[PDB]
DNA sequence: GGCCGTACGCT
DNA sequence: AGCGTAC
DNA sequence: GGCCGTACGCTT
DNA sequence: GAGCGTAC
């Protein structure tokens, strides 16, 4: 569940995607209240990619976040109803973490396109280390992580529809073996 | 066979009565350690976890300390450690926690696995001198290990640092003071026995929450001092302020002690909500990690905020007693202590254990000369030790030839036969002459101490106020008027 | 430089998981059969002195090592692959001891770790054994504050013995346990003619042994999968048809397949009773017990064709199931899809590195305790010569240095012999270093014997498998139907 | 949390095991013979009810749970003909915290089930002694050493006093403490 | 202590 | 009323 | 990883 | 299918 910013204005308004309910907590103490919200993600989250419709919006997950952003899905989607300009997705610095990043780009694309062709979408970049977030202090967490005047945000871009729209099928897609030789293709080991 | 229905009552509540109150929910008056929270400690010591050395994952430590001394379930173990990291709830805090540990907002520690831990430097006065003798250790529940029974608690903890337990037929309510305070009150009563509280009291204001805030008047303390038990009144620390326009808002920055500041909030919240409150246009909190605790009450323009803030404290935990009530363990019993029993008891405990150090550094210094006056006369006949064990065929033959030329003991000739050769240069010859020299003089250093009863007491007092200058700080809670 | 491409983003993160979980999380290797979380429990069970001999510890002190020290997961990964490896309906060879609850056919859980204690069993010394001589490359932990080893000596074919199964990204693996008597020998037999035919090692090696036991049907299946890699064979429960009285019968199950939940299977037996599915039905009855073993009754109404019955659960429920084999593993730390022969490969080969390995540095470390020794019996017999030169000395440095001149010492053998204690010096103390070094050289000739001949390291290889086949061989649990 | 039964519907040759934790009950139940014991496992302390009202005590899932399985019904309502089982064993931890949810299944019973001491249904289990609980030991030896008939010994519990029986449990089981911490102070033997 | 989400491949 | 060790 | 059960006593 | 088994 979502803890949310005291501001109603969403210019300035920040929402973080945090990975696990211990970083979550921390987060909230450790944010400013005044800007940033928190969406905490209990684990990995669905493949809408190897997903049908029905399945995708029954998903808590799926549900929360298309509530938080209150800008609806597809044809629906109203850029203009944005309740944050910023959406972070702030993980773990490893490959589970990384994982999750992947989940929730197939999602935007598939389904909030127009947000990150309006630049809405983000990627944090905390210590690059052996602890992840849950193991951080709170004010160690702020002063990295999320603190404007020290945090280095990565602004996602979409170049290309067509790149993006086979890449996605290629990677989050059904069939195994084009996964399987994308692999083979460009596993260095 | 059979068994009577009012006969096994009896006897297995009993068990269980005696067990809660003399092993789980009540603190030991000496070191004011609970058996759950003595052997955490207990196990950061064995385990290293000092602060100098780095923090070590939680779930490891509550294994530890389940597995060798606590056959409970872990959660138990976990939550009063998570406690006792938090500076919001041990006055004097004896974890130091790395990850989530919890705040005010009664939410709890993040999972044992993603949280690290390590004892605080004061946690390091509890346990100094625990090597030393000074406290008696006992076997553990399945026989594998030795534990503390009590620790040597080398400032007084039971006060500092408070204690609430419910047991059967009885709980406590023991709460945090002022270190600085506390150590005064111990150094005047070891220069009166018979000093009053009254007089205790002039060193001892009140207590000390970590949560700073006030108490309103000096009876129930007064009350609780002089028998164990007494109500105190402790208030919120809220002022009165213009936000412009005309309209005030009222914001406050402490709350009184063992209190949720969210589940408060929300007492208003609802008060509000009810309309059991009048006057009130709007509530935030706007507490941060940088400014501190700060919850606001915007007060509907030309409202009394003063009124309101009355009611305020009427009908919500702004305002909140202690009930102080001061049951601990002496001698292994349950007993109601008046706030000179608790110190009286302390003190004892401090001359045992600094006498039961020295006493203990001595045997320890004297077993090491002897050994050192055994290398020495090997020193000196060096050419003859060597002659007497080559031309032994075996070590116990050289043991017994070493002792009968040289008039050793068994144990400074085993000592010799140990020696290794390098031991022979001359700086290394220099050294064990060194050793012993400087250890004849501290053995007489020692043998001072043990025989004056005034330089112990003296030593103990200097050993205070030291932790007493290094650790002591200043009141947090106001006692108003 | 506060911008991603989505494309880039997505290939690179995508890759770096399913590289991670291929190589580092779901294969197990082709050497000692382990995937990662297993091979560091069982180091940790190493590491903490965790041997059968040792009493059993709490599994969550083990976990918290685990974890601490060498894997950086969840402790529900850990300590369930730790009970999974501790259960004898799982594991066709258990490696893991536990004490307490760790659950059973049915599949209730284990008690949580807290009410659970293990340690080594006496076979999985054998994957430990020799991993202190220099037979396997460690490497550094995760937060490079420790060492752990990147494969086990495993003195034993694991990756076949109990098999593998798990889901990687874009690639899945599945491995049936074996008969450890069969295994050795299909090894023994490899060694002897590095042309074998897959069709011959299968006299030796038979087919999959489950620890469930239970039946398989045709070799076909195990053919194909031996082969090529991958491969269907069936798994048939062991049920027979028995009179009941009143001159009505049951059918009695007392092995099930693989893998199956025991309970899962029954509930699906019930649902088609329930269901009108099946027919002739009376009763279903579990009365497994732990004295009686697996009990699974079905009761048949009288004048109803049993063993018709009988087919229609086969057909109907998981009473017979399939194992579809599909043999990937890591071979030189690259997924690769093997086949029998393949897999027996690697191992022996495993084998003759890790029995050279453990020849050398047993070599040299022979050879550097005689040194030692010579420069011992140098300073015995100079003994009087050589105190005096110690105690002129001032310090280790100049007395060293003198020693070395006198004596032609080395540094190692001087340091040596300023590290003698007196108590060395007795009589009888000299005999033993003559004796001791006297064992060493004929050591060291022994040792380089077997360097030398590749063969000689070969027949090694062979005798030290086959005491490991003669003690921890046993009998075939699954039989197999033609 | 789930009543496991038994085969046998016949109560004459039933037993029920109320067992300690639910890491117990399910090594208890692959130790038992299903044929004829029946384990229900207690997560924890249950309700005192000697302290508590009726609403709470009837709602209380615990206490439903038992009643239920036992089959008779509570007060006046009890029918002991309608017994599920003829031995209903009480089998908790060989620890105080054992000791103590022993007192309060007791209490239970006395206060609503009274009958069914009186004839003899409940008895007490007697696992081995030490540092062990329940949950920690393999289901092969809970049921060699406290479920199996041939070794084990349970004990009846009798009561040939109902006033003495009455004042005790008001006064360790009520809700004044200090009757009770009176008791602990004669009885207390540091 | 139990219940429950998710990804991932294969059948 | 809810503090804090237990199951 | 977050829900949630119970016992225990209490401020003159 | 859905469930095998490591992960969040
Ligand atoms: C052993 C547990 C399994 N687990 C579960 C379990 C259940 C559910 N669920 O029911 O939604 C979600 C998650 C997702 C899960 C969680 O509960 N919280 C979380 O923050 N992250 C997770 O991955 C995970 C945790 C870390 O470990
Ligand atoms: C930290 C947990 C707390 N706990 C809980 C927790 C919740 C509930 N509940 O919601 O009914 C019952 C019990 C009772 C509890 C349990 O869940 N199961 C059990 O078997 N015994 C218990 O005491 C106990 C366990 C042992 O330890
Ligand atoms: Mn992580
Ligand atoms: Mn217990
Ligand atoms: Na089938």
């Amino acid at each position: 569940k979502l803890a949310d910013c005291s501001s109603k204005s969403p210019e300035e308004c920040e929402i973080f995607l945090v990975e696990g309910d211990s970083a979550g907590g921390s987060t909230k103490s450790g944010r400013d209240s005044r800007t940033q919200a928190i969406l905490p993600l209990r684990g990995k989250i669905l493949n809408v990619e190897k997903a049908r419709l029905d399945r995708i919006l029954n998903n808590n997950e799926i549900r929360q976040m298309i509530t938080a952003f209150g800008t609806g899905i597809g044809g629906d989607f109203d850029l203009a109803k944005a309740r944050y300009h910023k959406i972070v997705i702030m993980t773990d610095a490893d490959v589970d973490g990384a994982h999750i990043r992947t989940l929730l780009l197939t999602f935007f694309y598939r389904f909030m396109r127009p947000l990150i062709e309006a630049g809405y979408v983000y990627i944090a970049q905390p210590p690059t280390g052996y602890k992840g977030l849950g193991e951080m202090n709170a004010d160690q967490l702020w002063e990295t992580t999320m603190n404007p005047e020290h945090r280095a945000l990565l602004q996602v871009k979409l170049e290309d529809a067509i790149e993006a729209d086979q890449t996605f099928e290629m990677l989050m897609g059904d069939v195994v073996e084009n996964r399987r030789q994308f692999i083979e293709d460009n596993a260095v080991y | 066979n059979e068994r009577n229905i009012t006969s096994e009552m009896r006897e297995s509540f009993l068990d269980y009565a005696m067990s809660v109150i003399v092993a789980r929910a009540l603190p030991d008056v000496r070191d004011g350690l609970k058996p759950v929270h003595r052997r955490i400690l207990y196990g950061l010591n064995e385990q290293g976890m000092t602060p100098d050395k780095s923090y070590k994952k939680s779930a490891r430590i509550v294994g530890d300390v389940m597995g060798k001394y606590h056959p409970h379930g872990d959660s138990s173990i976990y939550e009063a450690m998570v406690r006792m990291a938090q500076d919001f709830s041990y006055r004097y805090p004896l974890v130091d926690g790395q990850g989530n540990f919890g705040s005010m907002d009664g939410d709890g520690a993040a999972a044992m696995r993603y949280t690290e831990a390590r004892m605080t430097k004061i946690t390091l006065e509890l346990l100094r001198d625990i090597n030393k003798d000074t406290i008696d250790f006992i076997d553990n529940y399945d026989g594998n290990e030795r534990e503390p029974s009590v620790l040597p608690a080398r400032f007084p903890n039971l006060l500092a640092n408070g204690a609430s337990g419910i047991a059967v037929g009885m709980a406590t309510n023991i709460p945090p003071h002022n270190l600085t305070e506390l150590i005064n009150g111990v150094l005047s009563l070891s220069k009166n026995p018979d000093i009053s509280i009254a007089e205790l009291m002039e060193d001892i204001e009140g207590p000390d929450f970590p949560t700073a805030g006030l108490i309103l008047g000096k009876s129930g303390i007064r009350r609780a001092y002089e028998t164990g038990r007494g109500s105190i009144q402790m208030r919120s620390r809220a002022v009165i302020e213009e936000r412009g326009g005309g309209r005030q808002r009222i914001v406050v920055t402490e709350i009184p002690f063992q209190v949720n500041k969210a589940r408060m909030i929300e007492k208003i919240a609802e008060l509000v909500r009810d309309k059991k409150i009048d006057g009130i246009t709007d509530l935030r909190d706007e507490t941060s990690l940088r400014t501190g605790v700060r919850v606001v009450i915007d007060v509907r323009k030309d409202a009394n905020a003063s009124v309101i803030l009355n009611n305020l404290y009427k009908q919500t935990p702004l305002q909140t007693s202690f009930g102080v009530n001061m049951i601990a363990l002496v001698n292994g019993r349950p007993k109601l202590i008046n706030l000179k029993e608790a110190l009286v008891h302390y003190l004892e405990h401090q001359k045992t254990v600094v006498r039961r150090r020295t006493q203990y550094n001595l045997r320890k210094a004297k077993d090491r000369a002897h050994i050192l006056e055994g290398l020495r006369i090997a020193l000196d006949h060096i050419d003859e030790i060597i002659s007497t064990i080559r031309e032994s065929d075996t070590d116990k033959v050289a043991m017994e030839s070493l002792q009968q030329r040289f008039k050793l003991s068994e144990k400074q000739a085993q000592a010799i036969l140990d020696m290794r050769l390098r031991r022979l240069t001359g700086l290394e010859r220099d050294k064990i002459e060194a050793e012993y020299n400087e250890l004849l003089n501290y053995i007489s250093e020692l043998e001072t101490i043990l025989a004056d009863e005034e330089v112990l007491l003296q030593l103990v007092r200097d050993e205070l106020t030291e932790i007493r200058d290094r650790f002591g700080d200043d009141r947090r809670t106001e006692i108003q008027l």
